[PDB]
């Protein structure tokens, strides 16, 4: 078994990552604006969409780029790529008990395409 | 020696005697985090608050702000690339009367160290890693931090490729201040957001330090 | 001094804590709830959320040791024998609860730097193992080890 | 949220499985015991001020009928002089011991130091209470009602 | 069924009454004594302080003599005649002001003003609120939803000896010309523990979780 | 073994506790305004004074009321009354952690005579 | 009685749950607090457990799970066509899944859990599609359209 | 009533069949072949090697060519054809003496000689046999109700690399004139690993409890 | 023997990392309170014969002189009629509750209990016992000595 | 405050010694040496010395070895009731479900005041 | 200085000063306990051995017969009515071909001091105390000693005011030995019945020793 | 990218068995049957099937059993090298320091790799 391992650097050089990906994942499934919950899907082995989030709604404020889900550059599977998007959660929706004395406050953190689910 | 700095010398040298890397990229990395540090941030911060048009600039596309202080993310590290744990997508998350950030990276370590530097022992705590998200008010408090109950206290979590670094609101007291002058309050804390930049203040607030068996 | 006892009282009562301590010896399938199943099968990293109490946060110095393997995990990576999220996958997934949260943070970057070596076949472990034999002789035999101990 | 609740199930279980370093006790010789596990060891259980502790989600909790009748029978056993609500402090939160002291209930402990008062005074024999608590049981098992925690 | 809670409860009560320690009728007296206490008169007691400056200098001065006023003798309302054993008789009033705001514990117990409060809230019992309390004050209250300016004296009264504790917070902002009655109805058990502060409009606790009992009262 | 169980009763009756100790604990060590700092006395099987206040210093407040300490009240042994003081104690004093940000936060709470020594 | 005696047992182990001990959590400690034969506990090789104290137990046997012959089925598969070797399996399944695993999780579990790893590990598969098929694997459930031997589809 | 351990199953199985690592022939051809497993072969070794002192010796000192006499090929017997992957192909039989006596174990997993004695126990399999027989073999087997006079070698032979073994326990009194398959009735799985010693009249192992499973085979 | 002593330590240390289900209790509402845990937190400490253990090669420990001294003070007390052995070993060995009961060593529970007799009985007051201690302690420390324990 | 009465046991006592100064105190037993009993499962709140490891089982009385008050009651200072106490020998296999039949004639012998003893 | 050797002092001058007990009550007690050891126990055996009609005393009633070795349960402890801990009970348990007895205190450390000493530091232990009862077989092998598997081994848990010494079967050759002899062989282990006596073993078997801080 | 070479183990075991396919790629043995060897204390991170237990220990080798790749090489696809195994037979008391002289004769046997072997 032999690994490329020039493969990165040769794609990546005075362009950067994401940067490289730029393009790759073809049209965003969402906008900035719209309200998605984030789908439970299976974490087994590995996941970069922590379980705190799953199954809250929140609002998308930026698409911030494109590149293969953690999910598969963690084993190194880079084939496919997707847009990444920061959500903005509001800490109640998150927390059973934040207090309504601090109803501004909120938590933004990326979340790839296939986690996103129109609420 | 600790088995620690056995096995660290088992793996560097095995990892060159195979060809995996060079004794040079060794040590052109370890210089390069040597040059690493938080002012380069803190005088994006200080220009930003006497440019208006370069704050708009370090809101939408910090990568290219960054460029004003010295730091080019894909350029300045030495793979020409990006450092390939921070890789190359900064944003500057703007404070306001009505809105103060937090970052912390709950999944590990997750900082900007391309313009920040290094990230603190506490930050890659599961203690922070845990609480910050859910208790940020409480956290905060513990760092000697409050704001009004109306402003609305974002926690950033940096669980992707996305790196941040917090662009506090410019402090009373600091009316014909120069660039230089309010760059130097704009401490390492203040950036992570576990601290605001206050007149007379220019390093990070005194804590514990835990000394290290070998340190250098 | 009182107040030092005090507040080593104060954390040492803590190792006291009661509690309903069921020790696990590979049981039964049948003992294994969906919920205890999504716990065991969890990804350790994913801690965010989870009750903690207060802590004094602390600095820390930086250990040369801990400089050098950061800097050896990146040249890794920069010279593509992996990819960040690669090693974060196996440094701080892979490793398991008990390494997760037992062993230092970059005690797991280091392990986890031998490891890659290894999974991908760059080195036998047999060649690993006898490098660390190496490295405990020439610490043994006085012939110095590189910054971490003179000749 | 069914997925909300599982996930809130799911932050609470994990804290099961934090590693630790657990060492059994198995009443250790003189010399493995230093003067911090000495002191650790003869605090009195109910002095917890300043230890660390996380955030939980106070809830309030209705009143158990019998938790009402163990209240009334404590005051009342100090109203009639059997003891001081001194006297019960020290034997409710304290020398019960650190186990029960956190292990059981709240209420359970007031109730537990009632009876342990009437037999370390004498007015009742051990063997009376022991006896007692069987009639009790045998009274729920016959089907003849128990007070209004059971009608017979 | 029965618990073995109420298996040990029906037996000590019996076995004391059988001995003669207590009456069946003095166990009976001693519950309908707790059914009449709650938070209302302390509520009162606040009202008529904000209301009458003399009233509330005696309050901070002389508790027990201040709550004569609204109805409870902290020596002679209990059937005892000399207070209640576990409560005492040494009720002080804390006054918050611009610039100090009081919450209670009891560290050691759930040590709490029954006669003019009534029962202790489920999580005032807690060994986490005693715990932490104390100590990170802010944090706790915090979660209470209570946050005050970082220069006022937040002070934490721990309940260890035999005085007891009521907080009488500072009228809230909005309450110009009210009645005694409309002024009390927005002092909720929680502001008479400090966990909470006054606000029109409020006239009930926060609500939280409800752990219920089996078989409940 | 005969334990007098009208003691108490025949004590309080009309009065009260504390109220019944009155004037039995004699003239008080200290004063309102005084200085005192807590001593690290055995706990061994019983004690009311909190091992968070051991070694720090307060200032005393008031002189509460006079009553046997409560580390032989617990015992059945009233025979000697002392006073008791509340005592105002600084957060900062208590705990090395607390922020200079709530510099002016207290901790007041009451100790027997026996624990006090001239700060 | 037989109660009684069932009683009985029932304490004398659940007693045992309330062993008292000096529980120290650890939370990602500093290198200055690992020692070298915490070193080497840590670093240790889970599988390796000859010689280590434990009680007396009444052994007893087991019936075979469905689950459990398909999985030990597909692990020798895997090895008979070539993916792995016996020993390659042994070392991820009984030593990478690490001590927490190794010992809450159940025997056969830890053998399914390595044979969905060498799916990925090997790249024969990628993590999404494993995802993708556990997913699929619960809506057959739900739908009721039944999972193999293990649910038959909805009947009338 | 499907557990995460089926689903899981399903998943692994169908993607493995999917992408061509294995068929669903040779997924059902393995599980038919684990059926006709048992310990039958393993005992009929024995009896053979009771009655034939040639055959004892082949045993000793070659136990896959003497494997070959029950039928049992350990390289041809399995689909494979190169012996099965996880129990190799090195058979060894240890033989007890008046001085001698096996128990097997496998410390590091659960290695047994199951090509010719079937699936292993569940106990077998336990950490608690694995940590425990290696050190104190003599309280183990206490337990299991076998005990050997002190002077007697008891060696445990942990099977920690490619060897597996069974053990011929000595032959009985009381067994003369007995046919192979007499013999071989008496020599039981336990007798085979070494927990229990073989006794006439006595042809299973000896009664223990029986956890169910949720959806057994 | 050198290899042979850590291959001991380490069976010996990997016993702390034995994973586990640890669930702390925190005074739990009595509705948490099975049966089963009910019998099982107000059972008598002392009563373990049959409980699951593990093999441990014993070892004999010389008698420390404190020792010798606890135990002629507890028989001297018995013998001059503040206690019965009965009631010590229900003092020393139920009372204590189950933490000290195998946290502390065995003669440190007699040790302990002997000075518990003492207070609860009244034949001291908890007051004179921690003065008493306050005394030792400054005699200790001011270098005139401890009977023989410490020469002055 | 009570007064302890320091001196009863030793008067009693005094070269007779314990259990010998309560003999004849409990009357006539209830049970003989032979006979077969079941251990009760009494509540043992506070104390007892009855081990939970004999509830319920069944045993042989192989000898009435003194008379005494119960341990339940001595040890809370309450002397006034004395009664019989047994030597009962259990079958090892009758206690432990795991007994191995291969040490069927294994035994366990330990003693039992009457109260806690009913015709088997 | 421990703090138990604090505690200790602490109660014992508070005893005296009380005048709950003599300082002389004190040494008395001392003393007595320096006087025991395991030599009366032994002594009884190898006399029951050359003695059939002593032996049956031994079995039958053992307070009686203890009095042959110098030790009278009631009058010998300083009390005049027996030690208050070890109360005056004594059962000789007699081992045959057929009957092998071991003892243990399952509720703590119940033993025969007036004529055996003191308890072994393992005898006390909670380990000790949990397994005898239900792996004796499996104990016993641990401290060296296996019987035939018909032979009825009988553990005596000394839970009340009986207090057992075991009497094993004279072993072979010891023919002509005289009392001393025979004496001689049977050690506290014997006596305990963790162990037989074997001829040219006069010694416990050996075992790790703990040492304590300030030892008698 | 990477392709994995998932016919060779059965090219070379088929008709043949494991360790049988192994068979003479170790070259000359390094010990011989009844010689006494200690066990080398090499490093086990990540992988290892000399138990903790054995090492340090002396024993006698009773037999060389096959050749095969260690497991430590095996285990990670690394077949290249082969070498002697050995069945090797300790006494137990040179294992456990509490084992009991009763059982003096009690032994344990084991296989162990050729490079975890050294001349007693
Ligand atoms: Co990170
Ligand atoms: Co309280
Ligand atoms: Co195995
Ligand atoms: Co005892």
């Amino acid at each position: 078994p032999v690994w490329d391992r020039t493969h990165h650097a040769k794609m990546a050089t005075g362009i950067g990552d994401p940067q490289c990906f730029k393009g790759m994942a073809g049209k965003s499934k969402f906008n900035v604006g719209d309200r998605v919950r984030i789908k439970d899907l299976p974490d087994l082995f590995y996941t970069r969409t922590m379980t705190y989030t799953r199954g809250a709604t929140g609002t998308i404020v930026r698409l911030v780029y494109e590149s293969p889900a953690a999910e598969d550059e963690a084993f190194g599977n880079e084939e496919n790529v997707e847009w990444f998007y920061s959500i903005v959660f509001a800490q109640k929706d998150l927390w059973p008990e934040y207090s309504d004395t601090f109803a501004n406050d909120t938590l933004e953190t990326e979340i790839p395409e296939r986690y996103l689910e129109k609420a | 020696v600790s088995d620690f700095e056995i096995l660290e010398m088992a793996v560097r040298e095995l990892a060159i005697e195979k060809g995996l890397f060079s004794a040079e990229d060794h040590r052109v990395w370890k210089d390069y985090v040597h040059t690493l540090g938080p002012l380069p941030a803190a005088r994006l911060v200080a220009k930003a608050w006497l440019d208006p048009e370069y704050k708009k600039l370090c809101i939408e596309d910090g990568v290219e702000a960054s460029k004003a202080v010295g730091v080019n993310w894909v350029t300045s590290p030495p793979t020409q690339f990006g450092t390939p744990s921070d890789y190359c997508n900064l944003r500057v998350l703007a404070d306001s009367p009505t809105l103060k950030h937090v970052v912390v990276c709950t999944l590990c370590s997750c900082y900007p160290r391309p313009i920040l530097g290094q990230s603190p022992e506490w930050y890659r705590s599961p203690n922070y890693r845990r609480r910050l998200v859910r208790w940020p008010r409480q956290v905060l408090a513990e760092f000697g931090l409050q704001l009004p109950s109306e402003v609305q206290i974002r926690v950033a979590d940096s669980n992707q490729k996305t790196r941040y670094i917090v662009m506090p609101v410019r402090p009373e007291g600091t009316d014909g201040w120069t660039e230089d002058q309010l760059a130097e309050i704009v401490t390492r804390d203040c950036l992570i957001g576990v601290a605001v930049p206050k007149p007379g203040i220019t390093v990070n607030a005194k804590r514990p330090v835990l000394k290290a068996n070998r340190p250098v | 001094s009182i107040r030092e006892e005090v507040h080593r009282h104060l954390g040492t009562v803590a190792l006291m804590q009661p509690a309903l301590h069921q020790q696990t010896h590979a049981p039964a399938p049948t003992e294994i709830t969906h919920t205890l199943f999504r716990a065991y099968t969890r990804v350790p990293h994913d801690v965010g959320g989870e009750a903690d109490v207060p802590i004094e946060y602390h600095e820390k110095e930086e250990e040369i040791w801990e400089l050098n393997t950061f800097a050896t995990c990146e040249c890794l990576a920069w010279r593509g024998v992996w990819t960040a999220e690669e090693r974060r996958r196996k440094q701080n997934c892979d490793v398991g609860q008990t390494v997760y949260l037992g062993m230092p943070y970059y005690g797991r970057w280091l392990l986890t730097a031998a490891r890659i070596l290894v999974d991908k076949q760059f080195v036998t472990l047999t060649e690993l193992h006898n490098k660390i034999v190496e490295m405990r002789e020439r610490v043994a035999s006085g012939q110095g080890l590189g910054e971490y101990l003179p000749p």
